RNA sequence: UUUUUU
RNA sequence: UGUGGACCCGCCCCUUGGGGUGUGUCCAAAGGGCUUUGCCCGCUUCCGGAUGGGCCCGCGUCCCAUCAGCUAGUUGGUGGGGUAAUGGCCCACCAAGGCGACGACGGGUAGCCGGUCUGAGAGGAUGGCCGGCCACAGGGGCACUGAGACACGGGCCCCACUCCUACGGGAGGCAGCAGUUAGGAAUCUUCCGCAAUGGGCGCAAGCCUGACGGAGCGACGCCGCUUGGAGGAAGAAGCCCUUCGGGGUGUAAACUCCUGAACCCGGGACGAAACCCCCGACGAGGGGACUGACGGUACCGGGGUAAUAGCGCCGGCCAACUCCGUGCCAGCAGCCGCGGUAAUACGGAGGGCGCGAGCGUUACCCGGAUUCACUGGGCGUAAAGGGCGUGUAGGCGGCCUGGGGCGUCCCAUGUGAAAGA
């Protein structure tokens, strides 16, 4: 009996809670973004959109969504933002888009 | 039949029924006797032959003959199935093996000895 | 190579989708004739442009969705709507030999 | 990781390698990508050992890892040999 | 083991002399003389004509039992004659003809067949350079069959070879008698051999 | 309506040549024409023409028999002793250059329908070709 | 009546 | 920090999401070790190779029609979610479709193949061992961690069982190697070893390895080998038959001579050369050193004893016959059949035939069987023409020319792993 492989599995729950938290972070600015988008604020919307490209591209620079998972989301933001925007466009900050 | 008929029905494959249900198909199987008897043959024959009445490991209560000229066999002692039928009486369709766990084997048998289970003796 | 077929469109009652019906010939594995077999495909039209009675050749493509593997490359023959009335019998036929 | 080893095809008692490449996952006498040579350990034959040094040469370039007595056996038939 | 017991019961079931015996099957008491009629009670009874089985089945056995071996090795070497190319027929007769055991006795080293098998069991038998004890060996054709300069001083060897001189050998065989050696040159032909076997008959009874 | 032309072009020889007929008609047909010329080469008929029956066109076989016999049944040997139509209607048979049969170890023929033509089984080995098994002749 | 047609 | 890559948008070339380019935004990292000024083990981004794999497609893949109708995410669409990635994989909404006699749906059975057995072949049967793929890890469900799992010896939960229990609650999971028990006709040692090969980790030394290499047991299969060789009476004893003359076991034995299975004595392996160390630059190359389970086994040399034979059958198929015993009894029997007073068929003996460390038996597979007939069958009376018609599907198609080249035929090539054959 009493296997150290028991290691392994106390270092999953750590790891479990680490890529827990980024995902929640993501998702949770990822929203509020879009929020903004919708609601025509075009300056925050940027903004926001910026934080959030950045915590996905460090997401994948660990194990959470190493392969183009993250190209996925910052793909699907990036639209669904300059489409959003497209309410009396006026793209403010102009940072995250291209022109 | 025509070739087309073939293609659309085709040749039936004659399946072959098995001539001893010792399930599991098994080259040999154990029970113990209900009864020990002694039948009449068919027509054209007529002597006394000793069978048993067997509870089969199976699953199965079938007649087993008794071969050789004499046996111990009684009402409980357990026994071993061989297979093959007695042609002259009906309905009994596997042997039994004499040199098995309580049927031995026929004393004073010099000839055919692998059959009836029985050693080989000593000459002085 | 990507498989490719040829066949006959049987039903225009989708959305995007036609169904072609593909026959094949192949001589028997024993009794050695000619037989005729044949399988329908589900084939993905964007334009909805191939009609009914249509020939058309199919190709293998990546999957549209559920049981729809492959696209309409071009028409080979137009509107021979025997190969259709030949299909919509037989299964007519099945009405009868039920109870 | 792809490898450079032996599979063991003699007898009991009668040891025949197949000097092989495998990846290393797949078993030690299972499948396996290319037959590069045979070894007689016991020496049995004149011609106990043979190569094919240039498919030899092919598989480290592409990163092929041998065994310790994988190379010894090469470097027997001169793969590494540059002069 | 191989069949040990009365031979020249043997000469007498298969009707024709068996040489197994090796010398007393030349002298007049090989019982093929004066007693050709086959061994038991009903020997001297007159015997019913043979079934088209029976005469090819007595035909092997007048052959299996001429060379000394169980119907085993046999067998074995019938499979083996009729895949090769060539005449399935001849050439069994040239693979028994190349048995070890059997090269000893048709090279005079022994007086008998039974004999040449133990001389090449024990040993005393050396096939290009090296001992063979083994009776099945098969000799291949240059092969030098000799005798071990171990056995060379042995009485019986001597006695053999004593006997052997200015007799003949076999076509396909060739020997030297004072070192002991000898040759296999190459495989005999169905004419090599007198045996007085037909051989499609032994075929025929293989087909079954 | 007629079946299959060539076996009842096969048969109408077959039925001629048993009565020891001089000569048959057959309904004329360009693939019969080669098949009757493949025939006329091997030596199994003495020939063969087109020839106008009631304004339709046919073909005349002129069958040819062996010596007149011996004692009882002096009706001579056959020159064809055996046709049978192998590749028929409803089951085709289609055989490459390595299928085609050796008809009577060599003495008969087997006609081949080829992409070059209707050959005889050796003209189509030589050849290098398979087809069509038409029928055996011997 | 049952086996054996010699 | 931006070599570069990721993303939106535009442009160019390709053509499904491939490659390039522009602007903008976002994204990098870790040290350790010494012979510590340089080198080794590592770290980060990107491109490519190699290997391994996911998904998709054509085709082939057992029986029952006494299963004939099946289908609601079911069929498609748009948009989204999710994934490494397509997809009703999931979700919303829209359309009403999708499948079936070319066997749908249901039921039964079963891992599949390379191969194996059989067979003249076509074919039939089978899938143990070994190799490839798949599926499962007490039953069911679920995710986490990761390049990779929904994970045999990881986690959570429900259920059945076993153990601990302070009755509150816990611990388990040999279809890993042995080993026990149960079932069964039946299937092995709780063995040796890290020396070889292979795998994991490490700079290395080394550590781990019931993978593996070896031993053990079992005639379970295959193969090789012994139980003697030669001389030996017109022929002992005993047993068996007898026309009472004699015949048989039979050169067989006794016995003469030679060899020398076992066993004793000594020598005594190949399988093993690298990793490492040293020179040379930790390269090529060269040089050197340690390293056995099997096992003191294999093998060689010396010594050396005549030294296990069994089982089946002998009425025909089918090779081998007489006597006595028994009297439709006791029994034989694969089939046809033997025995009811002379039985070559029962039972024993003598003798004979067949194989021989095996011989028989039962079960199972193919064979003979052309007895499911493609090769290769039939239906007047032997088993078999539907009571008759109409006609649907399907199958089949007269003569001439021409296009096409799907079937068909030919060449080249790729593939057809290894083992087997
Ligand atoms: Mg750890
Ligand atoms: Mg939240
Ligand atoms: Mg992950
Ligand atoms: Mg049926
Ligand atoms: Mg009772
Ligand atoms: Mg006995
Ligand atoms: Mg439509
Ligand atoms: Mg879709
Ligand atoms: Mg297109
Ligand atoms: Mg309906
Ligand atoms: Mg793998
Ligand atoms: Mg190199
Ligand atoms: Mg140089
Ligand atoms: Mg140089
Ligand atoms: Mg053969
Ligand atoms: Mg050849
Ligand atoms: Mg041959
Ligand atoms: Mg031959
Ligand atoms: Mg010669
Ligand atoms: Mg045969
Ligand atoms: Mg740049
Ligand atoms: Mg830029
Ligand atoms: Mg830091
Ligand atoms: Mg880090
Ligand atoms: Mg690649
Ligand atoms: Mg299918
Ligand atoms: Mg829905
Ligand atoms: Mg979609
Ligand atoms: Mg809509
Ligand atoms: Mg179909
Ligand atoms: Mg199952
Ligand atoms: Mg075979
Ligand atoms: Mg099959
Ligand atoms: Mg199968
Ligand atoms: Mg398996
Ligand atoms: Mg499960
Ligand atoms: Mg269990
Ligand atoms: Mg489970
Ligand atoms: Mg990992
Ligand atoms: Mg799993
Ligand atoms: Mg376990
Ligand atoms: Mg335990
Ligand atoms: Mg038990
Ligand atoms: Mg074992
Ligand atoms: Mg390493
Ligand atoms: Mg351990
Ligand atoms: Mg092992
Ligand atoms: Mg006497
Ligand atoms: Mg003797
Ligand atoms: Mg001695
Ligand atoms: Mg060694
Ligand atoms: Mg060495
Ligand atoms: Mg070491
Ligand atoms: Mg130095
Ligand atoms: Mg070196
Ligand atoms: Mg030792
Ligand atoms: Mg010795
Ligand atoms: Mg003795
Ligand atoms: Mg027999
Ligand atoms: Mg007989
Ligand atoms: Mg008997
Ligand atoms: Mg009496
Ligand atoms: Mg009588
Ligand atoms: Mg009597
Ligand atoms: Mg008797
Ligand atoms: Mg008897
Ligand atoms: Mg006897
Ligand atoms: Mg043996
Ligand atoms: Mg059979
Ligand atoms: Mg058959
Ligand atoms: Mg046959
Ligand atoms: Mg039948
Ligand atoms: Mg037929
Ligand atoms: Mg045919
Ligand atoms: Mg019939
Ligand atoms: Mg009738
Ligand atoms: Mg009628
Ligand atoms: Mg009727
Ligand atoms: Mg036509
Ligand atoms: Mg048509
Ligand atoms: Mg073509
Ligand atoms: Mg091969
Ligand atoms: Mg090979
Ligand atoms: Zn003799």
């Amino acid at each position: 009996r009493n296997l150290s492989a028991l290691k392994r599995h106390r270092q999953s729950l750590k790891r479990r809670l680490r890529n827990k938290a980024k995902k929640s972070a993501i998702k949770t600015l990822s929203k509020k973004a879009i929020q903004l988008a919708q609601e025509g604020k075009a300056e925050e919307a940027l903004k926001i959109m910026r934080k959030a490209e950045s915590l996905i591209d460090k997401a994948a620079k660990g194990s959470t969504l190493h392969k183009n998972a993250a190209a996925r989301r910052k793909s699907r933001l990036m639209r669904k933002v300059r489409q959003l925007l497209e309410a009396a466009g006026a793209p403010l900050i102009g940072g995250g888009l291209s022109a | 039949p025509t070739i087309n008929q073939l293609v659309r029905k085709g040749r039936e494959k004659v399946r072959k029924k098995s001539k001893v249900p010792a399930l599991k198909g098994a080259p040999f199987r154990r029970g113990v006797c209900t009864v020990v008897r002694t039948v009449t043959p068919k027509k054209p024959n007529s002597a006394l032959r000793k069978v048993a009445k067997v509870r089969l490991t199976s699953g199965y209560e079938v007649t087993a003959y008794i071969p050789g000229e004499g046996h111990n066999l009684q009402e409980h002692s357990v026994v071993l199935i061989r297979g093959g039928r007695v042609k002259d009486l009906p309905g009994v369709r596997y042997h039994i093996v004499r040199g098995v766990y309580d049927a031995a084997g026929v004393k004073d048998r010099k000839k055919s000895r692998s059959k009836y289970g029985t050693k080989k003796p000593k000459e002085a | 190579p990507k498989k490719v077929l040829t066949g006959v469109v049987v039903s225009d009652k989708m959305q995007k989708t036609v169904t072609v019906l593909v026959e094949r010939q192949f001589p028997h594995p024993l009794y050695g004739k000619v037989i005729k077999r044949s399988k329908k495909y589900l084939a993905h039209d964007p334009e909805e442009k191939y009609k009914l009675g249509d020939v058309v050749e199919i190709i293998e493509s990546r999957p549209i969705s559920k049981r729809k593997r492959f696209r309409v490359l071009r028409l080979v023959e137009s509107g021979r709507m025997d190969l259709v009335e030949k299909y919509l019998i037989r299964r007519q036929n099945y009405e009868s030999l039920s109870k | 990781m792809v490898k450079i080893r032996l599979a063991r095809f003699g007898s009991k008692h009668n040891p025949h390698y197949r000097i092989v490449v495998t990846d290393a996952r797949r078993k030690r006498d299972g499948k396996y990508i290319e037959k590069i040579g045979y070894y007689d350990p016991r020496k049995t034959t004149p011609d106990w050992l043979k190569v094919d040094v240039e498919r030899a040469r092919y598989w480290l370039s592409v990163g092929a890892q041998p065994t310790d007595t994988a190379r010894r056996l090469l470097r027997q038939a001169g793969v590494f040999r540059q002069e | 083991g191989r069949y040990i017991g009365p031979v020249c019961r043997l000469c007498r079931r298969e009707g024709v002399k068996l040489y197994l015996k090796g010398e007393r099957c030349y002298s007049p008491k090989c019982a093929m003389e004066r007693r050709p009629y086959p061994p038991g009670q009903h020997g001297q009874k007159r015997a019913r004509r043979p079934s088209d089985y029976a005469v090819r089945l007595r035909e092997k056995q007048k052959l299996r039992r001429i060379y000394g071996i169980s119907e085993r090795q046999f067998r074995n070497l019938f499979e083996e004659a009729s895949k090769k190319k060539g005449v399935t027929g001849s050439v069994f007769l040239g693979l028994l003809e190349s048995r070890l055991d059997n090269v000893v006795y048709r090279l005079g080293f022994a007086v008998s067949r039974r004999q040449a098998r133990q001389l090449v069991r024990h040993g005393h038998i050396t096939v290009n350079g090296r001992r063979v004890d083994l009776p099945s060996y098969r000799v291949r054709p240059g092969d030098e069959i000799a005798v071990a300069e171990k056995s060379r001083n042995l009485e019986l060897i001597r006695q053999n070879l004593e006997a052997m001189k200015g007799r003949k050998v076999g076509p396909w065989l060739s020997l030297d008698v004072e070192g002991m050696k000898g040759k296999f040159l190459r495989l005999p032909d169905r004419e090599d051999l007198a045996l007085p076997v037909n051989e499609q008959l032994v075929i025929e009874f293989y087909s079954r | 309506m007629l079946t299959d032309p060539i076996a009842d072009m096969l048969t109408r020889i077959r039925n001629a040549t048993r009565v020891y007929k001089e000569s048959t008609d057959v309904p004329a047909s360009r693939f019969k024409e080669e098949i009757l010329r493949i025939l006329a080469r091997e030596g199994f008929i003495k020939g063969y023409e087109r020839v106008d029956v009631d304004g339709k066109p046919y073909l005349r076989v002129y069958l040819k028999y062996g010596p007149r016999r011996q004692g009882p049944d002096p009706r001579p040997e056959q020159v064809i002793h055996h046709i049978r139509r192998i590749s028929k209607p409803g089951r085709r048979v289609y055989v490459g250059v390595k299928e085609i049969p050796r008809v009577r170890r060599g003495l008969g023929i087997a006609i081949l329908s080829t992409s070059k033509g209707v050959l005889t089984d050796r003209e189509a080995r030589k050849l290098g070709v398979g087809g069509e098994l038409i029928c055996e002749v011997w």
